[PDB]
């Protein structure tokens, strides 16, 4: 009776566009689970990376 | 008058015992320039997010979350009003139940910089599925010297 | 083999904290030296 | 195991914050009331600073 | 003139509040608007009491809430020590525990002697 | 022999003092009891019902 | 931090107690 | 039994002499200091 929009194609493109990225409203992202998806050390966030 | 002043500052140039007692009145009147202390005091409600956005989870998102500083002693006091509730961050590793009359004591001190997220774990009505747990955690420095000047009335 | 996934993922979270470590040891220093910098300028303020 | 359940109790630092978690039917609630007090940052410079702007 | 071989000790003490205090207006201010960058902040919370040991510390937020009003019957209203009884109660127990208690003291059902 | 002098002591002496509604004292969860208002084997209810 | 589609083991850790217990539940 | 208390009453022998040596190494730390200071003072007496 209720398919939630989570799970509809354009909330997942977009979702996988952002990626695992949680956003803080004090602070810059942060990259979610920095072990299992092998983040190093030094970075902390996409926005805090600023690549090369 | 002015001689004497001058002669105050040749005696500070001369004997190091006055030299100290000086600086120690020095010292004194520095630290009545520091300003006394202020109260840090909320009281706020979270609650679950019925729209998500991408870059959020659905059912875990709240609206307002809990910011706790890192590489500190955190006590956590967890109690309830109506019935038990329990909160639980596997994240961090803590899980205790909300009691209605105690008042359980947790130490957390969190590692590393994140958003960590959690539910309740223990059933307590209709809608026990819908409380979810987010705990943001920054540095110390950021929250004491910004986050906490948005509660100073 | 059980025991040795775990302790090689054991020992990417110690080089992940080191590094975090070594990171926070930069911010902290710059921090000093732009209060040492403040210092020098307060030195000649009452100097001048 | 027993090892870790008497690590549980970590009160071997000075505190540095205190949070009231509450749970109502059906949300949280967050509260604190603590006392911020600042210090002066290494001030044994400054008094030499400021003796050595009285000595001359 | 009184020279310093001439002055008394409480004109050498005004002398020299004086001379401290022309400079740190200088440096500090007269308020104390100029130290942010040389000021350190630290957040004071209620210490660790060794006679509540156990995970449930409702009893040291009773007694912290109870010491309070003891200290203000017997040592004034101002004393530093009932100062630290309330901040010690306030940082511990939640606020509408409080007001559960302050206003079962104003209906006249609390059991403390004072 | 104790208990029939008790048998004959019994519903002859009074007490007067009434308790204070303290919120340990008549617990209220539902409205009234079973049977009726006060309690059961209660002749003379004792705690303030005024309270003052 | 989250949750992972089709995970197995436990989620990453932030406080070293959390890490003591998964530590413990692996040497089990 | 008596042995695993005779081992717990040693390592609280233990926690104590390392406490008392960390406190130990503090009053003597801020006895050097000081006479650095005396040295600080004696240093611009023979320089004024
Ligand atoms: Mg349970």
């Amino acid at each position: 009776t209720y398919r939630p929009e989570s799970l509809s194609k354009e909330f997942l493109e977009e979702q996988a566009k952002i990626g695992e990225v949680a956003q803080r409203m004090n602070a810059p992202p942060v990259y979610l689970n920095p072990f299992t998806n092998r983040i190093p050390g030094s970075i902390l966030g996409p926005e805090d990376a600023k690549p090369e | 008058m002015s001689e004497s002043k001058d002669q105050l500052k040749e005696k500070l140039k001369a004997d190091p015992s006055f030299r100290a007692e000086l600086k120690d009145r020095i010292k004194n009147a520095l630290l009545s320039k520091v300003p006394a202390s202020v109260p840090i005091s909320y009281n706020f409600d979270s609650y679950m997010l019925t729209e998500v956005q991408p870059g959020q989870l659905r059912v875990l998102e709240v609206d307002e979350r809990l910011v706790l500083p890192t590489n500190t002693l955190i006590r956590l006091l967890v109690t309830a009003s109506d019935v038990l509730h329990s909160w639980a961050v596997p994240a961090l590793g803590v899980k205790m139940d909300a009691v209605p009359g105690r008042l359980n004591q947790v130490w957390m001190s969190i590692n590393r910089e994140g958003v960590f997220y959690g539910q309740c774990s223990e059933l307590c009505g209709a809608n026990h599925s819908f409380m979810p747990i987010v705990v943001e955690a920054i540095s110390p420095r950021q929250f004491l010297t910004e986050y906490v000047k948005k509660w100073i009335s | 083999a059980w025991k040795t996934w775990h302790w090689n993922e054991k020992r990417y979270i110690a080089q992940y904290y080191a590094d975090m470590a070594r990171r926070e040891a930069r911010e902290d220093a710059a921090r000093k030296s732009a209060l040492a910098d403040k210092y020098k300028q307060l030195e000649e303020e009452l100097l001048s | 195991s027993l090892t870790l359940i008497y690590s549980l109790d970590q009160h071997t630092e000075r505190p540095g914050l205190t949070v009231k978690i509450i749970g109502r039917q059906w949300y949280w609630s967050y509260e604190m009331h603590d006392h911020l007090q600042h210090k002066l940052l290494d001030p044994d410079r400054l008094v030499g600073i400021a003796e050595k702007a009285l000595v001359k | 003139k009184p020279t310093l071989e001439s002055l008394s000790a409480d004109e050498l003490e005004e002398l020299k509040n004086e001379v401290v205090s022309e400079v740190v207006d200088k440096i500090a201010g007269e308020d104390g608007t100029k130290l942010a960058d040389f000021l350190e902040p630290e957040l004071i919370t209620a210490p660790y009491d060794p006679r509540f040991p156990n995970r449930n510390q409702a009893r040291h937020c009773f007694v912290r809430f109870n010491e309070y009003y003891k200290c203000l019957y017997e040592r004034g209203e101002e004393h530093p020590r009932c100062q630290f009884y309330q901040k010690a109660y306030q940082s511990l127990c939640p606020s509408e525990w409080v007001e559960s208690w302050q206003e079962l003291r104003e209906k006249g059902l609390w059991t403390g002697k004072y | 022999a104790f208990m029939l002098y008790d048998f004959a002591v019994g519903l002859e002496e009074e007490h007067h003092v009434t308790i204070p509604p303290y919120p340990w004292m008549r617990i209220r969860r539902l409205p009234g009891m079973p049977w009726g208002q006060d309690g059961l084997f209660e002749g003379h209810p004792r705690v303030a019902t005024t309270w003052p | 931090d989250s949750p992972q589609p089709w995970q197995l083991l436990f989620q990453d850790t932030a406080t070293s107690t959390a890490q003591a217990m998964i530590d413990l539940h692996h040497d089990i």
